[PDB]
DNA sequence: GCTAATAAACTAAAAACTATTATTATG
DNA sequence: AATAATAGTTTTTAGTTTATTGGGC
């Protein structure tokens, strides 16, 4: 989110250590209170002008 | 739409965000309504429910 | 559909089963009938449709149309019902056991072909296609059939008789002092393609806790989503098979029943003519949509026209290199197509052909989709997914192609996105550092939604009356103590090295 | 509503087709709940349920005013369905047991209503006039037949064109197999002879369609064509 | 101070995959 | 006087409804 320029500076380490070890993030997902709670997968977005994370929902057994 | 939250990591670190549904599903963001055939409004079209009585009878639960 | 399961449960009702090594642990007769209410709330939860049984054995009546002594029939095969599961608990536990033995006798001599007799003509009764002509027991012992040897020999002969028409059967390991000795009365008696010839197991060895788990999916079987067909060059068209490896789920529909009747309501729901208090027709029913000044009336086949554009079917685009799509590009959930002959013979040898091809190609296969009448088509593309084995050659990939969804340009929802930011080398070997703390090796079944859990212990302890709903463990919570005392201080260290200690991360 | 349900809807059917005018009454009450049942637009009922038509199809009463005052709602939803049947655009020209259905329904329907006085009487023409392929022994040409035959008169007036096309098509329809259809089709036959024969005799322009149409075909047909001719 | 997305739950909606059978042929 | 083409069985699946934060002064 905007005015956090040091949550920006960590989200872009994030971005960067995920590309150098190839890592991908598993996550937890609640939209809401009335939304369920779900898993999703986690994979930084690169361009040229920005950086950032693309979330995919990820399926149960 | 965004979704502004706070990440949470671990038990001691919190990231302000704004996801973004960048990609989305197309539908029509106009619906069909269904007007009379003769006066062409659906303020005499609307619908009556009957739960007609599941036993030897049709009187609506 | 190819058949459906049959299975029966047999246990042996005699003092032997009613006492333990320690009596601090549960009688044989205690561990399986909890067993058997677990397997059939298992059922419950994921094929109901099948059909169970349970039948006794030594005990000193019989219930039986055959009416051979000692062989007390229980239940025939029923699709699992409450009602069955009540009639098991009201004996479960150590006292119900007692109250059994009071109101059913137990412990008395017989012979097993009584009841493989038993159980065959119950097998026989019923009409339908069952593709397992499963058969299951619960006991420890092998002699009392195997000391008389006519008894010995009659069983056998049944056994491999029951074997002749096909019916398997299978015994758990009970817990007994001496055990079944193994390949002494059962290791050809038993339909066995497997070996475990290295105790006589009188501890109790075998899947009972598989068989005590409850699994809460529903495992339907494998259905054709559809046999669509390929319009390579309009001239050629291939049969294929449509099918996905996995399904978002859902809840089972709100059956609406009457109040003290418990009696679902047949439900009419209808318009009628508002202004008059009339009834309508179809025919009454105009389309209509208002734009500014005008509505525009539009009809059903109208309303479908400028929805059909072409027939159900794959339209082949061309091809394009796998690299060329990224996975941010995504849509909803990926589908898989395998190949068929059911009317194009010879395509599977095209299908080889292709995958192979195009796995040295390493391009994917664009296609133009409909997938049903009045459909608009769409951008498809195919990755070839290779046929994927392991130490059994279980197809943990099948071969075929993955079905992947071209979001449009209109899909794309481009953000009010700020500048880029970079971050320094240190604070990225402080994120490298942490994920090799929290490193966690991907597992995708090692997951669940605890709303669908929850939802079923609420379901099945409603059922079962239960003195509370299990308290479904939900896998999705982060261990966060857990990730503290694995991460250290490295929390602080990196929040010092990118957030200004004085400003906290919260406004 | 099945095989049961079917089966109960002809009994009913052939008892009122027995029973006329003894307690024939109790139908409006009837009469009303079945349009109501068919007003249920949802489209949970079969195809062959459809066959509720020859149930509205209605002949054993005088029929009340009411039944009237309903019975031309009825027949325009079938001619919204029909219009919808016939659209080959939706794949489909198709209407499996719809079309036999609606053609009992207007046979027994007709009897009470609908001469010759407006559009919609060649409007009902035309919808039947479309009448391409069939299969198993193909009923619908026959039902729509037997529609015609039935009510041959209230359909004058708009019968005076295509009168070509509708003869041969006539002639090919009795000459193709199933006997119930060659039956049907000479039923028809007949029926559009005495008509076009009376409309001709009251013109004024009998010679145009009489030189120009009869003497050459009745001279070309010379099996059972000729008997047929003899009539014509 | 006004009333816009929104995923959730809720409808209908078409295909799979049935099992059944009016057909013509033929005596 | 026989064989044949043809039914909803579920099962997904794709519009609907709602009760939901939101821009306003």
């Amino acid at each position: 989110a905007r005015d956090d320029e040091a949550a920006a500076v960590a989200l872009s380490s994030l971005i960067h250590a995920l590309d150098d070890l190839d890592m991908v993030a598993i996550v937890r997902y609640a939209y809401d209170k009335r939304a369920n709670p779900q898993v999703g997968v986690a994979f930084p977005h690169i361009k040229h002008n920005y950086e950032c994370l693309v979330y995919v929902q990820l399926p149960f057994m | 739409i965004h979704w502004p939250c706070r990440l949470t990591i671990g038990s001691n670190l919190s990231i302000r965000i704004a996801a973004y549904k960048s990609i989305l599903q197309e539908r029509v963001k106009k619906t069909w309504t269904v007007v009379d055939a003769k006066t062409l409004k659906k303020e005499d079209i609307q619908k009556e429910t009957v739960y007609c009585l599941n036993d030897d009878d049709e009187t609506e639960v | 559909y190819s058949g459906r399961d049959s299975l029966i449960f047999l246990v042996d009702a005699s003092k032997a089963m009613f006492e333990s090594q320690s009596e601090d642990e549960l009688t044989p007769f205690d561990m399986s009938i909890q067993c058997i209410q677990s397997v059939y709330i298992s059922k419950i939860i994921s094929s109901d449709r099948d059909l169970l049984a349970v039948v006794f054995y030594g005990t000193e009546k019989d219930k039986n149309s055959v009416n051979f002594k000692n062989i007390y029939v229980l239940q025939e095969l029923d699709n699992p019902g409450a009602k069955r599961i009540l009639e098991l608990d009201q004996f479960k536990g150590q006292q119900g056991q007692k109250r059994f033995q009071d109101m059913m006798g137990h412990g008395s001599d017989y012979s097993l072909s009584e009841v493989l007799w038993v159980c065959a003509n119950l097998f026989s009764d019923v009409q339908f296609k069952m593709s397992h002509k499963r058969i299951m027991l619960f006991t420890n012992e092998d002699n009392p059939h195997g000391n008389d040897s006519a008894k010995a020999s009659r069983a056998r002969t049944k056994a491999g008789d029951l074997r002749d028409t096909g019916i398997f059967l299978d015994l758990m390991h009970l817990k007994k002092p001496g055990g079944f000795d193994i390949s002494l009365f059962y290791r050809d008696i038993i339909s066995i393609a497997e070996d475990e010839d290295l105790r006589v197991h009188f501890e109790e060895s075998s899947k009972l806790e598989d068989l005590l788990r409850k699994v809460r999916a529903k495992e339907t079987r494998k259905r054709a989503l559809s046999r669509l067909k390929l319009k390579l060059n309009k001239d050629i068209v291939i049969s294929v098979g449509i099918y996905n490896l996995v399904q978002k789920a859902l809840k089972p529909p709100p059956i609406k029943l009457y109040r003290e009747t418990n009696e679902p309501v047949k439900t009419k729901t209808r318009t009628f003519n508002t202004s008059t208090g009339g009834l309508l027709l179809p025919s009454d029913t105009k389309r209509s949509q208002i734009y500014g000044s005008r509505q525009i009336i539009l009809e059903k086949e109208e309303t479908e026209e400028l929805k059909r554009f072409d027939d159900p079917g794959l339209m082949l685009m061309g091809f394009k290199p796998l690299v060329l799509l990224k996975k941010h590009h995504y849509l909803r959930p990926s589908l898989f197509v395998y190949p068929e002959e059911s009317l194009v013979i010879g395509s599977s040898t095209l299908f080889s052909a292709l995958l192979i091809k195009c796995l040295e190609k390493e391009v994917a296969a664009l296609c133009r989709y409909t997938p049903r009448r009045n459909i608009p088509p769409y951008f498809v593309a195919l990755v070839p997914q290779e046929e994927e084995l392991d130490d059994q050659k279980i197809q943990v990939t099948p071969p075929g192609f993955q079905l992947v969804f071209l979001p449009f340009a209109d899909d794309k929802r481009k953000m009010p996105f700020t500048e880029k930011i970079m971050a320094t080398p240190e604070q990225v070997g402080k994120m490298k550092a942490i994920v090799e703390k929290l490193r966690f090796t991907y597992r995708s079944d090692s997951f669940e939604n605890p709303v669908l859990q929850q939802h079923f212990r609420n379901l099945e302890a409603l059922a079962l009356d239960l003195m509370e709903p299990e308290q479904a463990v939900d896998l999705t919570l982060p261990k966060v103590e857990a990730m503290n005392k694995r991460l250290g201080s490295l929390v602080d260290e990196f929040k010092e090295l990118v957030y200004p200690p004085d400003y906290n991360p919260e406004g | 509503c099945k095989i049961p349900a079917l089966d109960l809807l002809i009994k009913l059917l052939q008892t009122f087709r027995s029973s006329r005018l003894m307690d024939e009454f109790k139908i409006g009450e009837l009469f009303s709940k079945f349009y109501g049942e068919l007003a249920l637009k949802k489209k949970i009922p079969d195809t062959v349920l459809e066959k509720v038509y020859e149930l509205l199809g209605l002949l054993g009463e005088v029929h009340p005013s009411e039944m009237i005052n309903n019975a031309e709602n009825l027949f325009r939803a079938f001619l919204g369905e029909l219009k919808t049947q016939m659209t080959s655009a939706v794949r489909e020209p198709k209407l499996p047991v719809l079309a036999g259905c609606l053609k009992g329904l207007s046979s027994l329907l007709c009897n009470f209503t609908k001469s010759m006085e407006e559009d919609p009487q060649t409007s009902r023409e035309i919808f039947n006039f479309v009448l391409q392929i069939d299969l198993k022994r193909y009923a619908v040409p026959s039902a729509g037949l037997r529609l015609f035959a039935l009510h041959a008169s209230q359909f004058s007036t708009c019968l005076l064109d295509n009168y070509v096309s509708l003869f041969e098509v006539l002639l090919k329809w009795c000459a193709h197999t199933n006997v119930e259809l060659k039956k049907a089709a000479l039923s028809a036959l007949e029926s559009f002879l005495k008509q076009v024969s009376n409309m001709v005799a009251k013109n004024a322009e009998m010679h145009k369609n009489k030189l120009q149409y009869f003497m050459e075909q009745f001279y070309g047909i010379i099996n059972k064509e000729l008997s047929i001719a003899i009539r014509g």
